[PDB]
């Protein structure tokens, strides 16, 4: 998978072992490893509350 | 000199036939060495590669 460091660059990662590779669709947010940098844990969220406040 | 020339042609022959075997073994060896070169260098794979640009 190609991930998005929110200050910058883009990488190549993998899962831990069994992180449900069908769940990790383009559009999810994951937690990335510190050293290995690969995917650790999925998350929700999304962005600007001008959609939300209406 | 037909007792000593015919003695030593055999000698230098058996010498070179021994000496062939060294390079036969090294040719057996270096193909394995080149395969180890191939794969153990081509482990240069995706340690988590970064996206950039080429100019």
């Amino acid at each position: 998978f190609i991930v998005k460091a929110t200050n910058g660059p883009r990488y190549v990662v993998g899962c831990r072992r069994q992180l449900d590779k069908s769940k990790l669709k383009p559009g999810t947010r994951v937690a990335l490893d510190m050293t290995t940098l690969t995917i650790m844990r999925y998350l929700p969220r999304e962005v600007d509350p001008l959609v939300y406040n209406m | 000199d037909l007792y000593s020339r015919y003695k030593k042609l055999q000698q230098e022959l058996e010498f070179l036939e021994v000496q062939e075997e060294y390079i036969k073994d090294e040719q057996k060896n270096l193909k394995k060495e080149f395969l180890h070169a191939q794969e153990e260098v081509k482990r240069i794979q995706s340690i988590p590669l970064v996206i950039g640009q080429f100019l």
